[PDB]
This record gives structure tokens, sequence and C-alpha cells, in this order.
């Protein structure tokens, strides 16, 4: 961890200073997550019917809610009752597709296998996402957290040195992939970088990346999600043009990604929260209990979402189940207290993610603003090209 | 847990003996999964 | 009794076609 | 209640001891329930008979003429061939006989898929697999154990010696070496031993016979441990230690005295012995047998160690695996006795170069390869459950519908 | 039809 040993003035003013509530001490080294899947009581596994058909149904419930109010006023209604059906349908289908991602990791009803592959499959088609990659996609985040150039599946920093070479290469600030990155890292639309992420798995729809023994099942994967964009998604425009397709569709989806990026970019970054290379000091355990950040929320929200919050847990013991994922939180809370780091959703902690921690440097090891970084790292072109004087 | 040391015994076994970016992961997982 | 002289038996015709069949391949297949 | 920065490693630690202990003693469970069958296996094989041949090809044929293709299990194989092919036969003690069966028939039974031969240009090309001393040039092409008779007392050359050596690689032994000797005043040497892999954390495997006019004059068998504290595993231990509650009972504990030069390489649990009759010498060759055999059978499974970048823990257990097999070898050179019954004989340019290149050499930097050849249980396991080609099943529904109407 | 080796059972 980056803040080590210190009084808890420090960590506390570093606390309210960028939103979090309680920071992280330090973990000592050479351990594993799958350790502290011992101090979990063994009641935790239990599978119950309960609090699946709730957790299935409650989002379903809001959704067709959204639904049966958006049509009976198709529109004749003005854009804010547009966008609160809007954010109302796209929470539900987060809920929905946090089930869909159980089911993906075999950990909903692992009784009955060929109805939980159905339903993620199902579950995850409108979004246009596939199964079998989604789970592979997942594993390998799971297996490389926090490690640099390697954790491409996750949010990944844009490090002060690939900039500079870039900067290099492209003769100044005015290149293409500069405005690029300037617009994507510095105005609020990074709270839908998630859709990038959307459009790199597909990997080229290249089946030469895949093991051979499994090419049937990877293009079952894909077949199910254009299925849909070629069943579904004729439907709904023909029924109802443009606009019956910007309301129906495109904006419970913009308001998918928002909470799917939201969730991931505030899990796993924070200022305190180091990137280190492979060999140089990258642990395993260290990463994935030190360098998690837990997202608190309203409990409507939450229970709206089926605790798709809470990663903590799901990562020490990954066979535990979804419903049990509060609870197991406030036993680890007691014993790994100390270490763990916590906040709150709200208005500074996103405005601090898009105006303060854009680049990350190795040096100081931190996030530091684009302009300024780019600016000092300017400077230093022209000093360099005064060292350059022969 | 195993997977980063399994990931060294084959490189070490490159030796003796006398894209594709997912086929590993592919195979240890149908190896440790199905048995 | 009859056991070593089974084996006895059992050996001579095991070596037989082994060595036949050695210097077949060999000489087919590696002199060359 | 909270943890502390410490008692996480407690826990590490307590966790990879837990593991380590749960694999070591599956490793034994299977020894531990009947010991005796670790020598008892091919009077079993015996028993059962021999075994009839069930593949199309040969129930056709015997039911075309009448021949019945019987078959044999490997321990019933290898103890028919016997001490098979070695040119030196027929001047062997039947003991030395009876052991170097039994060692080199489990090495090709168990390690079937793996053995090859050690390479060629190392050992065979100059000469060391057939060695004699009246002729230390090989001007008749080795076979002067036939073409030069040998010398009486007094003359040029009394006594005699003959050497014959075979080598073997595998995947996890880098070598595996039995060689014997033979003196004219009539003395007799066997000598085997087997190295792992420097990859590989497992203890050297050794014996030693030396026997004098017919009788066994010294008898040495030992698991010599590899690392820096002389430890072994905790199941090669608890291995040994059955095996000689289980076969050398009943026989002298105060014999087993520890020769000074092995004080510095050999385990706790090492047997020499000069045996007095016939019952210890039968005791320790079914104890010999048994320990072998068991040892290569927890070899089967066995993983090596790598070093990962960053981790120094294996960076030292390699260390310390170079280390104990270079000290083994450093020890054993000094064992003056092999050394001046070879040296008074042929030389000493011709003795220290065969000792160093062949029985204790050490080079980190190069081990042999292997050729693994697991496929053919394919091919073997098909012939005995073949699969008939989509014109064959209507043939046999017609002959079940039609022989079913009884 | 005769043994002529050595084992360890007479
Ligand atoms: C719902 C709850 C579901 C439960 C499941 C929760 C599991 C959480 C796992 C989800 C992981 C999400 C990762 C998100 C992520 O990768 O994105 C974060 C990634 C950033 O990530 C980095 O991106 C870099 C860009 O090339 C590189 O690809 C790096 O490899 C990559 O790591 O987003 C991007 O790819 C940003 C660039 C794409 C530009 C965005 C296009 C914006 C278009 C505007 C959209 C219309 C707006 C109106
Ligand atoms: C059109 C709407 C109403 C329905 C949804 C359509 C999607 C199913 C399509 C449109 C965008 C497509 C993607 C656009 C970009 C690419 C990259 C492309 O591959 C490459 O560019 C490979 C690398 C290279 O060319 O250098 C093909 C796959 C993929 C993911 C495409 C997969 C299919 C996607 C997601």
């Amino acid at each position: 961890t980056s803040l080590d040993g210190l009084p808890e003035t420090q960590k506390y003013v570093y606390a309210d200073e960028w939103g979090f509530s309680r920071v992280g001490a330090d973990f000592p080294p050479g351990s594993h997550p799958s350790l502290f899947s011992q101090l979990l009581p063994q009641a935790l596994f239990a599978f119950d019917a309960r609090a699946a058909v709730a957790a299935v149904a409650v989002p379903l419930a809001a959704m067709a809610a959204g639904y049966g109010w958006l049509w009976y006023m198709h529109s004749i209604a003005p854009v804010w009752q547009q966008a609160l059906c809007a954010a109302l349908i796209g929470t539900g289908y987060a809920g929905l597709f946090k089930v869909a991602h159980e089911c993906a990791m075999m950990r909903f009803i692992p009784q009955m296998p060929g109805l939980q592959a159905a339903l993620g499959t199902l579950l995850m088609a409108p979004a246009l996402y596939s199964l079998p990659s989604w789970r592979l996609h997942h594993l390998h985040h799971l297996l490389h957290t926090n490690m640099l150039w390697q954790d491409v599946w996750g949010w990944h920093p844009l490090t002060k040195v690939e900039l500079a070479d870039e900067m290099v290469r492209s003769g100044g600030s005015g290149g293409a992939a500069m405005a690029a990155a300037r617009l994507v890292l510095t105005t609020p639309i990074k709270l839908f970088a998630s859709v990038g992420h959307w459009l790199r798995s597909w990997d080229g729809l290249d089946l030469r990346h895949f093991h051979p023994a499994s090419y049937v099942e990877v293009l079952s994967g894909w077949a199910a999600p254009l299925a849909f964009a070629g069943l579904v998604l004729p439907a709904v425009v023909s029924a109802g043009g443009l606009s019956g397709f910007v309301s129906c569709y495109l904006a419970p989806w913009l308001v998918f990604h928002f909470w799917l990026s939201v969730l991931s970019l505030t899990a796993h970054t924070a200022p305190h929260i180091p990137w280190r290379a492979e060999g140089d000091g990258w642990d395993a355990g260290r990463a994935a209990v030190a360098g998690t950040v837990t997202l608190r929320l309203p409990r409507p929200l939450e229970v709206l979402l089926n605790n798709a919050n809470y990663m903590l847990p799901q990562a020490v013991a990954p066979g535990l189940p979804m419903w049990s994922a509060p609870a197991a939180y406030a036993v680890l809370a007691a014993r790994l207290g100390p270490y763990l780091t916590e906040a709150s959703m709200s208005l500074k902690l996103l405005t601090n993610h898009v105006t303060r921690w854009q680049i990350y440097d190795e040096e100081a090891h931190t996030y530091r603003p684009m302009e300024e970084v780019v600016d000092e790292i300017e400077a230093d072109l022209q000093q360099l090209a005064a060292a350059a004087q022969q | 847990k195993t997977y980063k040391f399994e990931k060294l015994i084959t490189n070490y076994k490159k030796m003796q003996s006398f894209f594709g970016t997912y086929y590993f992961l592919q195979k240890l997982l149908s190896k440790y999964l199905d048995v | 009794k009859k056991s070593f002289k089974k084996k006895y038996k059992d050996k001579a015709i095991i070596y037989y076609e082994v060595g036949k069949f050695v210097l077949n391949y060999f000489l087919n297949n590696q002199l060359t | 209640s909270p943890l502390s920065p410490e008692d996480i490693m407690r826990l590490v630690q307590q966790h990879e001891d837990v593991a380590a202990a749960a694999e070591s003693e599956q490793l034994v469970a299977q020894f531990r329930d009947d010991p005796q069958g670790l020598y008892e296996y091919v009077n079993r094989a015996y028993a059962e008979g021999p075994r009839r041949v069930t593949t199309p090809i040969s129930l056709l044929q015997e039911e075309i003429t009448g021949a019945v293709t019987e078959s044999y299990p490997a321990a019933v194989a290898n103890d028919i061939i016997g001490m098979g092919s070695w040119r030196l036969k027929d001047d062997v003690d039947p003991v030395i006989e009876f052991l170097v069966a039994r060692l080199e028939g489990c090495w090709r039974e168990i390690l079937d898929t793996d053995l090859c031969l050690y390479p060629r240009e190392k050992w065979k090309e100059q000469g060391w697999d057939l060695v004699d001393s009246m002729d230390p040039h090989q001007e008749l092409e080795g076979f002067s154990y036939a073409d030069i008779p040998d010398p009486a007392k007094g003359e040029a050359g009394y006594p005699r010696l003959q050497l014959e050596n075979r080598v073997y690689c595998s995947k996890v032994f880098r070598k595996l070496h039995v060689e014997v000797g033979l003196r004219q005043d009539g003395l007799q040497v066997l000598h085997v031993v087997v190295y792992p892999r420097y990859s590989y954390d497992m203890p050297i495997f050794g014996m030693d016979i030396v026997m004098v006019d017919g009788r066994v004059t010294l008898a040495v068998v030992d698991c010599c441990p590899v690392r820096a504290d002389l430890k072994l595993q905790p199941h090669y231990m608890e291995t040994m230690a059955l095996l000689q509650r289980t076969f050398l009972e009943g026989t002298d504990p105060a014999l087993r005295r520890i020769p000074e030069w092995g004080s510095k390489i050999f385990s706790p649990l090492a047997l020499c012995i000069t045996p007095s009759g016939p019952e210890e010498l039968a005791a320790f060759a079914k104890y010999a047998v048994a320990l072998h055999r068991a040892y290569l059978t927890m070899s089967l499974n066995a993983v090596p160690v790598v070093a990962g970048p960053g981790d120094r823990r294996e960076a030292a257990r390699l260390q310390e695996i170079q280390d104990g097999q270079k000290r083994f070898c450093d020890n054993q050179l000094v064992n003056k006795k092999t050394r001046r019954v070879l040296e008074v004989a042929m030389g000493v340019e011709w003795t220290e170069a065969y000792m160093s290149q062949l029985m204790f050499d050490f080079d980190p930097k190069y081990e042999p390869p292997y050729f693994d050849a697991s496929f053919e249980k394919l091919y073997t396991y098909f012939d005995e459950n073949p699969s008939f080609g989509e014109m064959a099943d209507e043939a046999m529904e017609l002959e079940r519908g039609a022989e079913a109407e009884r | 039809t005769t043994g002529f080796g050595w084992d360890p059972d007479g």
C-alpha cells in the first residue's frame, strides 16, 4: 500500500480529503486471498430458494414498472419523465446482469447446471454480451488483479511513460490519439468508458485466440447476442421508429453502462493503491485485500442491484453465493478491519475521479491531473531539447 | 492458486523431451473444473 | 517342474522373433 | 479480535504445512496397508495365471484354426527374462544375478513409458560398457572376455578384472546406473545408484554388495538425503521404518554399524551389514528389493520445483538440491576400496577419467534428454476395445434381432 | 526342469 506506517491523524485527514471513510494500513507480503476463506462460517454457503427467486424477481418488477409507465405515456411526456423511466430500467437491468454474472461463475444454482447456463445466456444477451467470453475475461482479471501491463480487462490506468512515448511520436499534443485521450479521461464521459470494454469483447470475432476444443462453445456464445440484435432490435425500430428506439433501448443501455463503469472504476482505483509491475513487488493477496475499495450505497439501491457493490468477499471465497455477500463482509470487516478501504458514493468522489486522478506515474506511484502532468513533461521536453543543444 | 506455478512448469518442460492467448487459461480451467 | 520347462521354451521362442524383426528393421530403415 | 501484521504469516505457514502433510500421507497410504506386496508381487502374478488375449485378430485366428494367444503381466515377463543378455553372465554369483534381475525389472516395468538409454557418445563409444584389464585398448573389439584365457598365478596379469555397465536416462532421473565387476582372485562387486534430475527434491538411491568366495562380506543400502541437514521428507522416513519393521525384524539390531565415510552422507536409517548366515541374507535381499520398488513408485508422482522471478525460496531450494547432489558425488569419490581395485589393475590416468566421467559425474549444465512415448498406451487400448465402422452395426443388429427370436 | 537360481525362499 502507498500510505505506510503513519499515525491515524494523517490517515483520517487524507480520508476526508479524498472522500473515503476508513483508509487502509499495510498487509504483509507473501499470501493469497483464498486463505481468508477459512474465516467464514460454513452456513454462509447454503442454498435457499427464497433469496434466489427474490433476486430474480425484484429487478424484473422494477423493469416491468418502468416499461408499463413508459408505454402508457409513450411520447407525450417531457424529457425528465423519459430520463427517470430510463434510469429505473437501467438499474433493474443492472440487477439482472449481476444475476447473470453469478451464473457465469457457476455459483447461482449449482444443482441444475443446464438451467443456470440457459438463464445466464438469456439475461446477458440484451446487453449484447457473451457468457463464455465473459467468464474467461473475468477469470483472467481475478488472476492478474492490479498487475501492471497485464490487467487489460480492468481499468488499466494511462501511465506517464506511454503518454510521453506517444507525445514523442506525435510531434506535439495535437494528434488524434491525443485529443481522444483528452476527452475520454477529462470529461464526465469517463463514467461510460465501459462501452469500450464492450467493444473489446468479440476478440476481433477471431476463433484463433481460443483453445480449439472449445470452438463450438464459443461460437454459440456469440450467437445469442447476434440473434438478439438480429431479431429484436429490428422489431423495436420497426414498431417505434428512431424515437421509439432511443427511448426504449438506447437510454436504458447507457444507464446500465454507467452503473457497470462506475462500479468497477471505483472498485479498483484510488491514490493510495499502487500498480506494481510483475516481478517488481506484485503480490496477490496484498492486491486483492489491500487494493480494493468497497462502495456503500443506500439499501434500496443495494437491493435493486443484488448487492453488486460487495466485491471483496467473493474474491477470497469464489464460491460464496450472492445473497450471503453483505453478511460475509461484516465478518471480514471484523478481522481484516485495519487494512480495508471503504467509501460512500457521493458527488465529491466522482468529481475527484474526473478532475484529479487522471494519469498514473510510477516514480511517485500516484495519480495526478492530466493537464499539469502533460505541461510538466512538456517543460521537460523543452529542457531535454536544451539538453539536445549538442 | 496453482495457475501461477503451472504457468512456469510448462516453460520448464520446454527443455527436456527429444494469438492463442486464452489457450493455457482454458486448458487449466477445463482440467481443474470437470474432474 | 513344468514351470521351468515352459520358461525355457518361451524364452527361446520370443528371443527368436525379436531378433528377426530387429535385424529386419535395422537393415531396411537404418543402414540407408 | 482484529488481526496482526504478523499472524497472517503464521496462517500462511500453517496452511502450507497442512498441505504438505496431507500429500505426504496420501503418498504412503498405498504401502501402509500391505507392505508384503512390495516383494511378493512376482509370486502373485505367477499365481493368477496366463491371461488370454481378446483382440479381434486373435479371436478370429483362434476361431479359424486353433491357436490361443496368451499374455503375461510385466512382473512375470521380467522374471522370465532374468539377467537377460548381459555378456558377463555365466560368471556371476547367483545372488548378484537375482538382485540385478529384480532391480532392472523394476526399472523396465515401472518407468517403461519414458526410460531411454543414456547418450552413446558419453559412455559407449569410449568402450566403457565392457572393460577388461588384459585388453585396455580394445584391439579385440570387446570379445576379450572370450578370446584371452585367464592368466595363471605369477604371470603378467594376475588377477584379471572385468567390468560391465548399463546406464539409462528417464523423465525424473538423470541417471540410473548398474555396474558389475569381477576379479580373478574371487571377488565380485555390485553397485547400483539412482540420481534424480537437478530440479526434483528427492533422495539419491544407492546399493552396494561385495562378496568374496561366495560369501557376502558387505552389503549397504540407503536413500541418501539431498538437503543440507540430512533429513528426508516425512514419507521416505515412514516407508523405510515400515519396511524395516516388516522384513528385517528378528535380525541383528547391533550389526548395523555405520561406516566412517557414510557418517556425513548417510540417512539415519541407512543399512550396513556383514551377514551371518542364510536368514540374514534373505531378509536383507527382500528388504532391498522392496525399498527400491517403493522408492520408484513414490517417484511416479513427483513435481519439479521452479524458480519464479522474485521468488527467493525456490532459488534457495534449487541451490540446496545442486549442492546436495554434488556433496554426495565428492564424498563417494574417496571410497578408496573400489578406487584401488580399479587403479592397481587399469592404471591411474584411466581410473581418474572413468570415475570422473561415468561413476560420479556432476555437471549441472548438462542433463540428458528423454523420449516420452506415452501415446503407445492409446494404441494398446484401442486394440482391445476397438470400434467397427457403421456397417458392422447393421449386421450386428440383424444378428441380435434374428437370434433373439428364441 | 530345475531352478539353478538363488531366491530368498530357499
Ligand atoms: C447495429 C446495432 C443496431 C446492433 C449491434 C451490432 C453489434 C453486434 C456490432 C456492431 C459493432 C460491432 C463491433 C465493431 C468492432 C469490432 C472490431 C472488428 O475487428 C477488428 O477491427 C479487428 C482488428 C483490426 O481490424 O485491426 C470486428 C469485431 C467488432 C468487436 C464488432 C463486433 C460486432 C459489433 C459489436
